């Protein structure tokens, strides 16, 4: 209600959320690797019921004339009446595009994978990536199911193999199908909801993250590498408080790291 | 590789999985995924229904990126004609509900699955409804003579020789809405999916009402 | 005397002005794109497709569109819009009165500088009314009341308004249910093909009266065909009306 | 957003006044409120300010592919925007009735000196020409506008420079080293817009009105004139009652004007060429940068800079430390049973 | 205890719903989907209906007491918002569209609606006439024990009220003028 | 607009057989198509149906027909609604049919196979030969949409495609000798039923249309084969009921569809210079 | 090009080009008109002051108000483009509509009446506007609603050191030296007027003097036109 501010709260200042949850709580965390066949790399990572699958289609086109031979990789982030009913009837939200381009500089900020790999034939040719991601059902760190929905659909990528013979493209889908999609890095995301005097909480909800009051959102990669830090205005901060978002985002990453390296051996191969 | 002159994939169906949207709905047909968040009544001197169409940016081998207006232009609109006498709009004067639905996947018929999917976030929703609309796949074969199909597959209704899709109401055999662009046969030869169109509908008619309850269920038992 | 808009007339002191004419720089102008008219002490022009804009007490039916808490706003053929408002009807009382759109008899109290035309009904001569026939004519296919208000031998009686709207009804067996049931197959006939008859008239560039209604309808004796083809027959049947309805005269 | 009110007394007045061919802004009625011009840190780079209307020149420069046709002489682009801190009323789209107008309207006059050869830009015809987009951004909005939009624009254009090293064969090299030097521009003619408002009956004629004024006028009427005393376009608006003959005097009156307006392009854009060869002083605008109030400019040191960059281990080493350990329970949590 | 809008029960010769209603030549269909649910009459027969997951339906009464929170505020006009017409209500869709005027802000008196209630507070009152002409409804304040509830100060603080027209807060001191 | 005291008569009229005017039930109207009337491109044709005016016109067009059907010729669909069509739809009003009537003329001709995808196809995977149909809608007589059906054809086998010659390039083109030109009764066409009570109609004014929920789509050549054919309504039907319309199809259509088909030649013979 | 007193087309540079109208066509309206320049074609229609239809908003009181579309035929310029994608002329386009009439049309006496005039081009030849322009007036002529004056619109070209009027098409190629002005000989007040072409502060007298009086000459033919369709009418 426009009233329960403080209730939401009375739950926080005897630490405790009206979910059941408190400083910190990956709570239901769940990936379906290459769920769609008609795409070449998947990832369905569903939390506290909010959707976003990341559906990778490739493409071959042909790298700028300036970057030569530079590879391509193009996400999108959408959000549609589905997720919530508050949301509009047409063209990308405010919000729904910042993430778009979020995962995009995530992408840029990660190195993930290096262009180099996505050339067809270096100087005419090149591999396109369409990462389309979609919030089936909104509520809570809409930034996080991306960081996974999308590295994950990423690992789940695999293609044939690059030729030109004679002036002609020579790929067959039996191809040879190696280094299907492989990045020295796996950074993910996470994203903690705060409150005016610090107090804060992760893993927002969609009311949690609401009556919110600042957002924070932190990528490393595996080494520990901040991919990058957003703050859309966060009532300000401290080193030191961030240094516990600091380290304390490490653990639920490393978590997260191994809730898609269990699916490696499972549910890759099954 | 054929089948049965009237087979059909397995039917999958949870509905209610949407928590953000009134209604839910959602489907599966060995290659299909449709799903479909409705939207309460709202005024903007009876007022109608507001449906829309959208396929996924991936739904497939291509990339279509932007919402193609064309596309479900006609997609959305035809299932909003079909589904459109489905429920009442006494109950809603001076008001309107919208229905949303993306196709994740297209296993051929994925277009009678999503006037399938729709359907449940209705009356999931909970919607003034009178009948369910019921939608299916039918296909005649490549065959010399005329070689028939009920409901086709991604790989199967692209080699069509002819190409149709249309919905009824089961319970009181309603022509929801039968859209199919003549390429084989008379004006009688078409007959071949109308009459292969009721066995459909009454055939699944209750595979859908019954995941319908099983949600209705699990949400009517949770409160 | 015929002139195009923009050129002057005859200047001279005691001269008022119509509609499509003004005074420009000392002069006099036609403003409207019509014919010259000069009766009394008064300048006018003639128009070619104008609008409705009768005078005294009026008689037209009307459309309705949406009505309002106060007043109901009904539609009628002219620069002027006709809005009735609960003074003249023999907050929910009005949307059982007269529904969304409607088509209802009128008495016109006044159409006032404030632009617009007014109603209020009385009788069933002023009353809402239903059946399913309407003519849609150039409110200049119109001639007077003495030779107005009139129903005649033709297996149905027809009233048309000061605008061009016509309706055509079944005699009455003596008010709102009296047709809601489906009239017979004789009356359907009579009134579907006074349909395609009034038509050629006003195709015809004729008037629409009494007597004059009725030779087109006379005329109806050999090529009784119902449905009259728009260019060859009705060709033809003002011909002949004329030829009736002429020879009455000269 | 917010719709700038208008009394009755002030408009009729303002009009009392005009009847009394006074300018309100007390100036007389074929005069310009002055106009000054500021250049860019960077080449291609302007403001205008026909005294309370700021305009904002920015061009680009491209080696597209020109179009099918005649591809033999590259195209250019130009575009004009109305800001929201343009007018209170200027809610980005809506007003297009202006933005149509005058983009087009502006647009047109471009397109007809054709005072901009488009072959010289092309390099490769038929392969790769050079595309030169402008853009206009109507900063402050006051009075006549698309007189200083023009002025913009020209005055933009001139200052531009396009690069050019090395391309020989079917390869195309440039380096800003060498870019040192080759960087210019065809701009063959130059023409600039005249806008004559009218009031009641035109019987009374108004140039370069002011916000104020822009509204009182029922109609208004532009034209384009090149330094060859010779048109390039004209508009009339606002519908009035412009007797050719009298159309002809404002015909004049206007090249009249353009002449000494050019004046002012090539006087400063002189006038900024000198500066680059000289001392040197590229930057937005120092001159409202001295002149006293409402703006102020210092430079200002950086040990304070490196002494307390080692505290960051004192909240890095603090805090996080005992962060840390709360890994060793989310390795388990939801990874480990999830296997379903 | 399940039922989908296809399935039919009963029919005209026993009963007639009013939750889950739909009805084609005398038979018994259900309009609604979700929950069945059938009903006993003091008539000898049963009425049927679906279940309304809804039980909760609009019930704001005429002149009924009402919970609420100020809106706007005209010296002249005063505009709130409503949320529990006595408490089992807690609907929300006439949400906050209701309006007071100073005459009946009281019985006695004459002080203006500023000197009342303020924009920000929870406000308590009895239901006056609708007239849904323009989708509002009526209020008094008319009450030795009606009027306003919630004091907030200058600081941030809550008040009390010291008397019949007041409210303070102990922090600063701020004598300030709200319909107790 | 849509009164009900009138939509009594309207239903039992049509359903009575007095239509409305002076007609049975399953009654036309004199329909007419001029073929070429914009001095400006192939096929052209101005059908004036009841109350409505249609025109289309065709070009030819080289190269590229696509990428994984090159080596044929497809057909472009644009469709114009006219500000002028409707007193009502106005800038933003023609996307509506404008759009519709661009793909339910865009799929029927598409699965229609009508198309000699053969006499128009350049240099296979090369050149291609490419016709641009375009429509403009004048008014509206009712049962508009079927006047697209005839407009749509009657202006094709006027499609005097020029004989061009290609030779690697280099391009002939004889202004005087106009015979690579295509044109074939396997054509479709639009059949439109609205039930007006259980007396449904095809070709009724808007009057008409006004007292019903849907209508079908049937589509048949010079004979009676199918091409898109749909239900098109808000409300439903009996599929009992639409085999009986559906019949309809092949049965009324081919009537003045036949007889129209037809008076392509009455202009072509009457005036091979007279016109 | 265009010389020994024949120009390109093959006619006077002062005689106009032969134009026929169909005024008052559809009957389904209230003001229609078709004409065409020669061989550019188009046509225009007009409704009514009916009382403010579609957005019962805005709504200008003391005078009436007015709307006017105006559109191509796809095929009607040269090759084929997008009517709805290329919009930034056809409305530039309509707006000058608007204005025209907006000056002329006596909107003092429909206040709040909303006339909305639709024009579309057929076949495109040169002159499109001037055409448009009578094209639409005649439309109203038909829907009789009074205005101040008749009016029509001219093209006037420069070229050869002289001056021609009614650019057609093929020297709309030229140099591009072509004016236009709507106007009512009423008095001779130059309602619209659009040159957009190169030419020197003084060719005007004499282009301006083109087109000016080539209206006064499109005006009376038409006048004509027009003083023939009301005595038909009549009968």
């Amino acid at each position: 209600t426009v009233e329960p501010l403080e209730y939401y709260r009375r739950f926080l200042k005897e630490n405790c959320r009206p979910d059941g949850r408190e400083l910190g709580e990956f709570r239901t965390t769940t990936v379906n690797i290459g769920s769609i066949s008609t795409a070449d790399g998947s990832a369905l990572v569903k939390l506290g019921n909010t959707t976003v699958i990341c559906g990778v289609k490739a493409e071959f086109a042909a790298p700028s004339t300036d970057a030569p031979d530079k590879g391509y990789v193009v996400p999108n982030v959408d959000l549609p009446p589905l997720c919530s009913s508050r949301f509009r009837s047409g063209p990308p939200g405010e919000e729904a595009q910042v993430a778009s381009q979020f995962i995009a500089d995530v992408i840029e900020n990660s190195q993930i994978i290096q262009k180099e790999d996505l050339c067809i034939s270096p100087g005419k040719l090149v591999w396109v990536l369409y990462c389309d991601l979609i919030c089936l059902d909104y509520d809570g760190n809409i930034l996080d199911a991306c960081t996974f929905a999308l590295l994950a659909a990423l690992k789940n990528v695999q293609l044939p193999e690059v030729t030109i013979n004679e002036e002609t493209a020579l790929a067959e889908v039996n191809l040879k199908k190696k280094s299907y999609l492989n990045i020295r890095t796996h950074p993910v995301a996470t994203s903690f909801a705060v409150f005016d005097d610090t107090l804060l909480i992760v893993d927002p909800t969609g009311e949690e993250e609401h009556l919110a009051t600042g957002t924070l959102t932190i990528v490393m990669d595996e080494e520990g590498k901040l991919c990058c830090l957003h703050k859309p205005g966060g009532s300000g901060l401290t080193g030191a408080k961030l240094q516990d978002c600091m380290s304390r985002a490490v653990t639920r990453h490393k978590e997260v790291k191994k809730l898609m390296d269990e699916v490696i051996k499972s549910m890759k191969p099954k | 590789g054929t089948r049965d002159p009237t087979r059909l994939r397995p039917v999958y169906a949870r509905a209610g999985l949407l928590s953000q949207a009134k209604g839910s709905a959602y489907l599966e047909a060995g290659g299909t995924k449709v799903l479909c968040a409705v939207s309460g009544p709202r005024q903007a001197l009876r007022g109608r229904l507001l449906c829309d169409f959208r396929r996924a940016p991936f739904a497939g081998r291509r990339r279509r990126a932007p919402p193609g207006g064309c596309e479900e232009r006609e997609l959305a609109l035809a299932l909003q004609e079909a589904l459109e006498p489905a429920v009442r709009l006494g109950r809603y004067p001076r008001a309107q509900l919208e229905v949303s639905a993306l196709l994740l996947e297209d296993g051929g018929s994925a277009l009678a699955a999503a006037l399938t999917a729709a359907a449940l976030a209705l009356a999931d929703a909970g919607v003034e409804m009178y009948d369910l609309v019921v939608g299916c796949g039918l296909s005649l074969a490549p065959g010399p003579a005329p070689t028939w199909l009920l409901d086709p597959t991604r790989l199967e209704e692209e080699r069509a020789a002819a190409g149709l899709t249309v919905a009824l109401m089961p319970v009181l055999n309603q022509v929801a809405g039968l859209l199919g662009s003549g390429e084989g046969g008379l004006t009688e030869s078409w007959a071949e999916a109308v009459r292969l169109g009721l066995e459909g509908c009454q055939r699944l008619y209750p595979v859908l009402q019954q995941s319908l309850v099983r949600a209705a269920r699990r949400r009517g038992a949770a409160a | 005397h015929l002139v195009v808009p923009g050129d002057t007339i005859t200047t001279d002191t005691g001269f008022m002005r119509g509609h499509g004419t003004y005074m420009g720089e000392e002069k006099l102008i036609a403003s409207v794109a019509g014919s010259v008219e000069r009766v009394n002490k008064l300048i006018c022009v003639k128009a070619l497709k104008t609008r409705y804009i009768g005078e005294v007490g009026d008689i037209v039916v009307g459309r309705i569109t949406e009505v309002q808490q106060k007043r109901w706003k009904v539609e009628t053929n002219s620069r002027l819009d006709s809005v009735l408002l609960l003074s003249s009807m023999n907050e929910l009382a009005m949307r059982g009165f007269l529904q969304e759109g409607d088509l209802i008899s009128a008495e016109v109290q006044a159409v006032f500088s404030d632009g617009a035309v007014s109603l209020h009904t009385r009788s069933l001569k002023y009353g809402k009314l239903g059946q399913g026939v309407l003519v849609q004519v150039s409110p200049s296919l119109v001639k007077r009341q003495k030779t107005h208000f009139h129903d005649l031998p033709c297996g149905a009686s027809v009233i048309l308004g000061n605008n061009g709207f016509i309706w055509i009804y079944p005699t009455p067996e003596h008010g709102f249910i009296a047709n809601l049931e489906p009239v017979s197959l004789a009356d359907r006939e009579v009134i579907s093909r006074l349909r395609n008859c009034i038509i050629s008239l006003v195709t015809q560039r004729m008037m629409l009266y009494d007597t004059s209604i009725l030779y087109c309808y006379e005329a109806s004796l050999p090529h009784q065909i119902k449905d009259i083809l728009k260019p060859e027959i009705m060709e033809e049947i003002v011909m002949e009306t004329r030829q009736r309805l002429l020879e009455q005269e000269g | 957003m917010k719709e700038t009110p208008l009394s009755n007394c002030e408009r009729r007045f303002l009009l009392r006044a005009i009847e009394e061919k006074k300018r309100l802004d007390g100036r007389q009625t074929y005069d310009y409120r002055n106009i000054r011009i500021s250049f860019g840190t960077d080449y291609g780079c302007c403001i205008v300010e026909l005294g309370k209307t700021r305009v904002l020149g920015q061009v680009s420069c491209e080696l597209v592919s020109p179009k099918l046709n005649r591809a033999t002489e590259g195209i250019l682009f130009f575009n004009l925007e109305l800001s929201q801190m343009a007018a209170p009323a200027f809610e980005p789209g809506r007003q297009s009735d202006l933005l149509v107008k005058l983009n087009r309207l502006m647009e047109r006059c471009l397109r007809n000196s054709k005072c901009i050869d488009t072959e010289s830009l092309c390099v490769v015809a038929g392969e790769k020409v050079w595309q030169i987009r402008v853009d206009l951004h109507l900063l402050n909005h006051d009075g006549n506008i698309i007189d200083a939009a023009s002025i913009a624009a020209i005055v933009a254009l001139c200052h531009f420079r396009r690069p050019d090293v090395s391309v020989q064969g079917d390869e195309v090299t440039l380096y800003t080293p060498e870019e040192r030097d080759p960087v210019p521009l065809s701009i063959h003619h130059m023409p600039i817009c005249v806008s004559f408002a009218f009031f009641q009956q035109g019987t009374y004629l108004l140039v370069d009105p002011n916000e104020r004024e822009e509204r009182v006028m029922d109609g208004l009427l532009v034209i384009a004139m090149n330094k060859h005393r010779e048109i390039c376009t004209i508009q009339s608006s606002g519908g009035i009652m412009l007797l050719k003959d009298q159309v002809l005097r404002c015909s004049k009156i206007a090249g009249v004007k353009v002449a000494e307006i050019t004046e002012l392009i090539l006087k400063a854009l002189e006038n900024d060429q000198k500066v680059r060869k000289e001392g040197g002083k590229f930057g937005f605008a120092e001159s409202i940068a001295n002149q006293r109030i409402t703006a102020f400019k210092m430079e200002k040191a950086p040990x304070x800079x490196x002494x307390x960059x080692x505290x960051x281990x004192x909240x890095x080493x603090x805090x996080x430390x005992x962060x840390x350990x709360x890994x060793x329970x989310x390795x388990x949590x939801x990874x480990x049973x999830x296997x379903x | 205890r399940y039922c989908i809008p296809g399935e039919r029960l009963c029919n005209l010769e026993e009963g007639s719903p009013g939750s889950g209603t739909y009805t084609r030549h005398g038979y018994i269909f259900s309009s609604l989907a979700g929950c069945l649910m059938k009903s006993s009459e003091n008539g000898a027969l049963p009425v049927v209906s679906v279940v309304r997951e809804t039980e909760s339906q609009l019930l704001p009464d005429v002149g009924a007491i009402v919970t609420c929170k100020v809106s706007s505020i005209n010296s002249r006009f005063a505009k709130v918002h409503i949320l529990y017409v006595g408490s089992m209500p807690l609907k929300n869709s006439f949400r906050g569209t209701i309006r007071k005027e100073d005459v009946r802000a009281t019985e006695k008196d004459k002080v203006e609606i500023y000197k009342s209630f303020r924009p920000g507070d929870i406000v308590l009152a009895k239901v006056i006439s609708l007239g849904d002409a323009q989708s509002n409804y009526l209020l008094t304040t008319a009450e030795n024990e009606l009027g306003v509830v919630v004091a907030h100060s200058e600081s941030g603080i809550q008040m009390v009220p010291i008397s019949w027209c007041e409210m303070q807060c102990p922090k600063t001191h701020t004598k300030e003028f709200r319909k107790v | 607009t849509l009164s009900e005291a009138e939509k009594v008569y309207i239903v039992h009229g049509v359903q009575e057989d007095l239509r409305v005017d002076g007609r049975g039930c399953e009654d036309y109207r004199c329909v007419e198509v001029e073929t070429d009337v914009v001095s400006n491109t192939s096929g052209s044709a101005r059908v004036k149906l009841g109350h409505t005016d249609i025109l289309v016109g065709v070009k030819a067009e080289m190269g590229t027909p696509k990428l994984e059907k090159p080596n044929e010729g497809y057909l472009e669909f644009f469709v114009d609604c006219s500000a002028s069509a409707t007193p009502e739809f106005e800038g933003r009003g023609g996307d509506d049919l404008g759009t519709e009537i661009a793909n339910t003329l865009y799929r029927i001709f598409n699965n229609k196979s009508s198309v000699d995808l053969k006499t128009l196809c350049i240099s296979p995977r090369e050149h291609c030969w490419v016709l641009y149909v375009d429509v403009l809608l004048l008014e509206c007589g009712g049962n508009l949409f079927d006047a697209i059906s005839i407009a749509v054809k009657a202006a094709l086998f006027n499609t005097r495609i020029p004989r061009v010659r290609v030779l690697e390039d280099i391009e002939l083109s004889d202004d005087p000798y106009d015979c690579i030109r295509l044109s074939v009764e396997n054509v479709p066409c639009i059949v439109t039923l609205c039930k007006i009570g259980y007396r449904h109609v095809v070709d009724a004014t808007l009057q008409e249309e006004a007292c019903s929920l849907a209508s079908l789509l049937v589509s048949v050549t010079s004979k009676g084969v199918v091409t898109c054919m749909r239900k098109v309504g808000k409300g439903s039907l009996d599929p009992e009921s639409i085999f009986e319309m559906m019949e309809t199809g092949k049965r009324v259509g081919k009537v003045l569809h036949a007889s129209l088909q037809s008076v392509v030649h009455k202009e072509e013979s009457l005036g091979p210079k007279r016109q | 090009l265009s010389d020994q007193g024949y120009r390109v087309d093959g006619r006077r540079a002062g005689e106009l080009r032969k134009i026929q109208a169909r005024m008052g066509v559809f009957a389904q309206a209230d003001g229609s008109a078709y004409i065409e320049q020669g061989n550019t074609k188009a046509l225009a229609v007009v409704y009514g002051p009916h009382e403010i239809r579609g957005s019962r908003a805005r709504a200008l009181p003391d005078r009436a108000l007015v709307n006017c579309q105006y559109s191509s035929a796809t095929f009607s310029t040269g090759e084929r483009k997008r009517r709805p994608h290329g919009d930034r002329k056809s409305c530039e386009m309509g707006l000058q509509l608007r204005q025209t009439f907006e000056a002329a049309i006596l909107t003092q006496l429909h206040p709040r009446s909303q006339i909305d005039i639709y024009v579309q081009v057929l076949q495109a030849d040169g002159g499109t506007y001037a055409a448009c322009v009578n094209a639409a007036t005649l439309a109203v002529l038909d829907a009789g609603i009074p205005m101040r004056d008749f009016v029509c619109a001219c093209s006037a070209g420069f070229v050869d050191g002289t001056a021609l009027a009614d650019l057609s098409h093929v020297e709309e190629a030229a140099g591009g030296p072509q004016l236009a002005l709507a106007l009512l000989p009423a008095s001779g007040q130059i309602a619209l007027l659009e040159m957009d072409a190169r030419l020197h502060e003084d060719h005007l007298e004499r282009v301006l003097e083109a087109a000016a009086q080539a209206a006064r000459d499109v005006h009376t033919l038409l006048d004509r036109v027009v003083r023939q369709h009301v005595r038909e009418a009549s009968i």
